[PDB]
C-alpha cells in the first residue's frame, strides 16, 4: 500500500524554493560532507534526521502531514546549509527539546564528517514560551544600586584547596577592598576540603561585614552546582535563607533541565543567577565541528541567566573580537540585525526578554582595562581572580587596584578622552594617587596574551 | 562610606563634575540631582532635588541646580544621576558633594 | 611576603617523578599546543587550570597544601599527557563536578589549540560513591523473562508527526510482530501534534494488548526528557502509574544533574532506565578535540543508566569496531584492562557496579544481524526503526523479520556454525521458512554503509 | 452491541457501504479495513486487514478487500475506516459486516 | 502464544534440541526441564521436571528426560533451561515441546 | 570578654608570648597577627596586621610586628595566630594584648 525502500534524503528534505516563515526556527549549519556526498544530500540528511525522517521510507509517514512538519534545507551558500524547522516541531519552553532535535544525532552520521551549528534564528513566537533572565541587567543594577561603570568581580583562588573559613577570609579582603562581587570557581561545589554549607555561611559573614564597612552593596556568587537537581535546589534554598543576593550555576555541566529548575527557584526566591559556561570550549571552539557559542548564548538568555561569561579577547582564554561584539549584542539588545562580519547569520528579535550581563574573565589585569571598557562598555562584569589575589600586597590591595583602574578609565572615557590611545597615561595618572594600582601595573607590565 | 561610581577616585572638582554632566547630556540622557543624610546600602531612594531635569539643555543649568541643592542641604550627600527612558534605567550615578562630617 | 608574579605552569604542575596513587583520578589528554608552546607547558596549563592553579601566583596558595591538592601531569608520551587528580578534589557521587574540573575551562586556552580527553581512570575509592545502574543486565532479563539472545527494539517513525493514537498503533504492530520493546524518538517529548500524557496512555494500552496477544512480556521506552527536572519527574511518575517497565531519558541533552534526579526516582519506583546519548557526537566526533564517547560511557554507568546506545559499527552513524568493543566492555564487565588500540589508556575496575545493556541502533537491517551478534554477543539490544516500519508489508511484518533474523543467527551460533563466514547463508536458510524475512532481505540487500 | 457510526440504522447493504467508501475517496481520505472478535468499548485497536489503502484509486478496490476480509474472518466484526493525514485523525468509521 | 527464544523459528526437531543442550553443557551451564499448561507473561515459575540436572554429563541424558516429561505431560508446554550459577542467571531457555492444540487454532 | 585560648590564665608577658610564637615556628606553622575592637562571638574575621608571616624565620621578627601593631592600635585586642596549611586550619590562636579598659570594669 506504499513505496518501500531507500530514497536520497534530498528528494523530501531539500527544497530550494521554500520561503521561510516568520514562525520557523532557522539553523545555519556548516557541513563537511563525507567525500563524494553532495552538499544537497548532506544538508537534506541533517534536515531529515533532525525532524521527521530516517534512512528508509516508512508506511507510517503517510499517517501524518510531512509537508507541514518536515524540516527542509531551503538554501545553501558555500558549506553553509540553511534549514527551516516548523514551529510545531518544538516543545514550548524547552531548550532540552531544541537540542534533542537540532543537535541530537546529526553530528554523528557517516555521511557528514564534520558539522557545526553556527547560528539559529529563534522566532518570536517560540521565544515567548521562555521566561528569560530572572533579574536582567536593569533590575540587577537597581538591586545593587550601581550605575555608570562596569561591575567588578573575581574568582577566589586557589581554585580548590582552601577551607571554608579561610576561603571567606579571601572573600572579605576582596570585597572590602572594592570588588562588587566575588565568586566560587566553577569546580568548587561541595568537597572534602570545603563543604558547601560551611562555605555559604562564612562567605555571607564576609559579604555582610564588607557591606557594612564600605557602605556599598556586595555579593558573592555561591556555586550551587551539584550532582542532582534536588541538591542544587537545597543549596539555593540555604543561600536565600542567608540573604545572599546571588547564586551561581554551571549551566552546561549541570545541564539545561536542571538549569531551568534553578532559574525558576532563583526567581521565586529573590536570587540573582550567575551562569558559568564550563564545558563550552569542548564543542564551541573548533570552526569545523560543534555548536558556536553565540547559539549557547541565545539558549542561555532564553532559559534565563542574569550573567554569562563571554570571554575577554585579550586574556588567557581564546576569544575572537568580532564574534564577541556580536555575542554581547545578542545578550543585551532588544533586536540584533544579521551581520556576516560578526558571524551573525540571522536577524534576532528578542521578543522583550530581559538582557544578560556579559562577564569578561580569565587572565586579565589592570593593563587590560582600557581595552575591556572599549569592547564592552558599562554593562559588563570584569572579573580579576589571579589579578586580585596575585597583587604584591594580597587581595584587599589587588581589589582596590582593579576598582580604581576601571573607575579611572570610565571617568576618562566620559570626559571625551581616547581610552585606547591614552590608556597607559590614564592608568599612570590614576596610579599617582593609588599605590595599589602602581604596584599592580609594575608587577604585570610585561604579561600579554 | 564609599558612594559607588567614582568613589575610589579623588573627590571630583567642579570642573570634573561638569564633564560628567556634559557626558550625560551629549548622550541624550536626563540629568537629575538627589540628596540624603543616610547614604548607606539600605537606602534605595534618596530625596529628589526637584524633578529630573527633562528640559535641561546645558551643563551650566545642572551645575547651578547642584550649587542650589548644596546651599540648601550642606549636611547631605548630593549625587548626580543620568536616566535613559528608552532602557528605563539609570545610566550614571555618582556623588558630587560630600558633607564636612564625611 | 610571598613571591608575586607570573611563573610557567610547568614549575608547579608538571612532575614526571610523581607516582599515581590508587585513589587518584587519572586523565589521558591528547594535546595540540599552540605552536611555540612546549608540550610540558601545555600539559601543565591543563593540569593547573583544572585543579588549583591560575595564571599568576596568589598569596592564598600558602593557606593550603598544593602538594596534596594540585593535579599534576606525571607523564607525556607522544601527544598524550597523563594527568593525576587527587581524590580530595572531587565531590562524591557528582558527574557534574567531574566535568566542571576535567573539562571545565581547559579546552579553551590560547596556549592549547586543541585538546582531546581520551580516557579517565575512575579510582575505586571515588567510583563507589556512585550507585551504578538501578537494574543491570541480569535483573532486566529476569524481569522480561528473556534468555539466550539479543533483545529486539526499534524507534517509532516518523520521528515526529504522528498523533498519540496512531503512534500507539505503530507500537502495537511492532510489539505484536515480535519486537521486545519500542521507543520514543529522542526528540519526541511533548509537542502540539503528540502531547506526552496522551502518548503515554495510548502506548501502554498498546503494550498491554501486544503482551496479552503474543504471550511475551513487552515494554516501550517512554521518553520523559523535558525542559525542567520537575517536568521530567512528573512524566516518570505517570509512566509508573501506568505500570510501564521503562522510562527513557536523553541524559546529555537533559544533562547530568537532571539525569541523576531521574536515576534516584527510578530507584524509588522500580522502573528500568533507557538512556539515549543524543548530543554525544557534538562532543565526541573529532579525533583532535573534544571528549571520546568512552568517557561519557563511564559516567553513564556510574550514575546508573540500565541501557545506553553504543553504536552499531555497520549502520548509518559513525563508530569504529575496536573502540566500540572497548565501550561494550566498559559497560558490561567488572574489570577492564587497558588497551590503547581500543583507546583505553587505563584499566578500569567497576568493583561490583551493575552492567549496562549496550543498545545498537541506527540504519541497521536484517543483513547486519550476523555482524551485530558477532560484535556484541547476547547481551545487547538491536533496534530497527526504519528497518521495521520500512518493511514492504509494514511494522508487524518488519518486526517478525528482525526477530527471526536474530533467532536464526543465535541458533546457528549455538550449533557451532561460524556466523561471520556463514551469516548470509544462515539468513537465507531462515528466509525459507519466513516470507517476512525474505522480503526484508530483498528490499535492503543493496543498502550498505562504509566500515 | 452497538458499533458507533450508523449502528442505529439498518445494516448497510454493499451498495450503501460502497457509497461511504466513495465519500472517503472523494474527500482525499485514506480508506482502511479492520476486524475483530472483541468489538466492545475496551478495544481501541482492531486488527488491520493489510495496511490502510494509501494507493487505492476506486471504491471497487476497497469493496474487493472487504469481501476478501469477510471470507477470511466470517466470525468477526468488520469496519471500514477513513483516515485524514492532514488532521492526523480518523474521520469516518463504521461496521460493514457483523458475524 | 509465543514462548520466547526460538519461538519465531520452526518447531525444533529432537536433533536441533540436542544441539542446543550440547551448547549448554559445553559452556559448563546446568540444563533443566520445566513444564506448564499456563505459559503466558504472568507465569515466572513453571513446574520443575526433577531438579536442574546438576550432574548431567551428556546431552543424551537430558534428551531422555525430555522424552519422559513429554510422555508424562503431553498437554503441557515443555522448556529446556540452561542455568549459569556463576552469574546466577538463565543463559538460554527455549520451548522443546508444544501440545497438539497449539498448532490447530 | 574572654578571648579563647589562654584567656583564663594571667595576661601573657612578652617572654611568654615569644615562647608561644617559638612553638608555632618550631612545628612549621605560620604565625600571624590580627586585631579588632569587636572581639565577641559574632566576629570570625579580625583585621589582618599585614598578611600571615609566611616568611618569618624567628620569633623575634614576629614580636617586632606585635610591638608595631600594639603601638598603632592601642585601643584594640590583638591576637597571635598559628596556621597549618597542611590541614588548612588554625592550630593555635591567643590574645597577646588587651586594651586598657579591659582590666578596669
Ligand atoms: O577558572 C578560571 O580560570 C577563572 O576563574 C578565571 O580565573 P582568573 O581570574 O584567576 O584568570 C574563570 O572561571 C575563567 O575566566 C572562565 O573562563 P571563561 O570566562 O572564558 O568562561
Ligand atoms: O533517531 C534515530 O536516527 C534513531 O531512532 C534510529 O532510527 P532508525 O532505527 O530508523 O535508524 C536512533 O535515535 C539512533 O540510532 C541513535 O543513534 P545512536 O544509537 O548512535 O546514539
Ligand atoms: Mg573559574
Ligand atoms: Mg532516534
Amino acid at each position: 500500500q506504499y513505496e518501500a525502500g531507500v530514497r536520497p534524503y534530498r528528494e523530501t528534505y531539500y527544497d530550494p524554493d521554500y520561503e521561510p516563515k516568520d514562525t520557523d526556527l532557522l539553523c545555519a549549519f556548516r557541513i563537511t560532507p563525507k567525500p563524494g556526498v553532495p552538499m544537497e544530500e548532506a544538508a537534506a540528511a541533517v534536515a531529515a534526521e533532525s525532524s521527521t525522517g530516517t534512512w528508509t521510507e516508512v508506511w507510517s509517514n503517510l499517517l501524518t502531514d510531512l509537508e507541514r512538519y518536515k524540516a527542509r534545507c531551503y538554501r545553501i551558500e558555500g558549506d553553509v546549509a540553511y534549514i527551516a524547522y516548523p514551529l510545531d516541531l518544538f516543545e514550548e519552553g524547552s531548550i532540552v527539546n531544541i537540542m534533542s532535535s537540532i543537535v541530537g544525532n546529526v553530528f554523528g552520521f557517516k555521511a557528514v564528517q564534520a558539522l557545526r551549528l553556527e547560528d539559529m534564528r529563534i522566532p518570536v513566537a517560540y521565544l515567548k514560551t521562555f521566561p528569560g533572565p530572572p533579574t536582567g541587567i536593569q533590575v540587577e543594577r537597581d538591586r545593587l544600586n550601581k550605575y555608570g561603570r562596569p561591575l567588578l568581580g573575581g574568582t577566589i583562588k586557589p581554585k580548590l584547596g582552601l577551607s571554608a573559613k579561610e576561603y571567606a577570609r579571601v572573600v572579605y579582603e576582596c570585597l572590602r577592598g572594592g570588588l562588587d562581587t566575588t565568586k566560587d570557581d566553577e569546580n568548587l561545589n561541595s568537597q572534602p576540603f570545603n563543604r558547601w554549607r560551611d562555605r555559604f555561611l562564612y562567605v555571607m559573614e564576609a559579604v555582610r561585614k564588607a557591606e557594612a564597612e564600605t557602605g556599598e552593596r556586595k555579593g558573592h556568587w555561591l556555586n550551587v552546582t551539584a550532582g542532582s537537581t534536588e541538591e542544587m535546589l537545597k543549596r539555593a534554598e540555604f543561600a536565600a535563607e542567608l540573604g545572599s543576593r546571588y547564586i551561581m550555576v554551571d549551566f552546561l555541566t549541570a545541564g539545561f533541565a536542571a538549569f531551568a529548575s534553578v532559574r525558576r527557584w532563583a526567581r521565586e526566591n529573590g536570587l540573582m543567577l550567575h551562569c558559568h559556561r564550563a564545558m563550552h570550549a569542548v564543542f564551541d571552539r573548533q570552526p569545523n565541528h560543534g555548536i558556536h557559542f553565540r547559539v549557547l548564548a541565545k539558549w542561555l538568555r532564553m532559559v534565563g541567566g542574569d550573567h554569562v561569561h563571554t570571554g575577554t579577547v585579550v586574556g588567557k582564554l581564546e576569544g575572537d573580537r568580532a564574534e564577541t561584539l556580536g555575542i554581547a549584542d545578542l545578550l543585551r539588545e532588544d533586536y540584533v540585525p544579521a551581520d556576516p562580519g560578526r558571524g551573525l547569520f540571522f536577524d534576532q528579535d528578542w521578543a522583550g526578554l530581559k538582557p544578560v550581563f556579559p562577564v569578561a574573565s580569565g587572565g586579565i589585569h589592570v593593563w587590560h582595562v582600557p581595552d575591556l571598557v572599549s569592547i564592552f562598555g558599562d554593562d559588563a562584569f570584569f572579573l580579576f581572580g589571579g589579578g586580585t589575589h596575585g597583587h604584591p600586597r594580597g587581595s584587599r590591595a589587588g581589589a582596590t587596584a582593579n576598582r580604581v583602574a576601571v573607575e579611572a578609565v570610565v571617568q576618562a572615557r566620559n570626559e571625551g578622552r581616547d581610552i585606547l590611545a591614552e590608556g597607559r597615561e590614564i592608568l599612570e595618572e590614576a596610579a599617582r594617587s593609588c599605590p595599589e594600582l602602581r604596584e599592580a601595573m609594575e608587577l604585570w607590565g610585561d604579561v600579554k596574551f | 562610606m564609599h558612594t559607588e561610581t567614582f568613589s575610589y577616585l579623588p573627590p571630583l572638582t567642579d570642573e570634573e563634575i561638569k564633564k560628567q554632566v556634559e557626558y550625560i547630556l551629549k548622550n541624550g540622557w536626563i540629568p537629575g540631582i538627589e540628596y540624603t543624610d543616610e547614604p548607606g546600602p539600605h537606602n534605595s531612594y534618596w530625596s529628589f532635588w526637584k524633578l529630573p531635569f527633562f528640559n535641561a539643555e546645558t551643563a551650566e543649568e545642572v551645575m547651578e541646580e547642584l550649587e542650589a541643592c548644596r546651599e540648601a542641604n550642606p549636611d547631605c550627600y548630593i549625587k548626580i544621576t543620568g536616566y535613559d527612558n528608552i532602557r528605563q534605567g539609570q545610566v550614571l550615578s555618582f556623588v558630587a558633594y560630600r558633607p564636612h562630617h564625611h
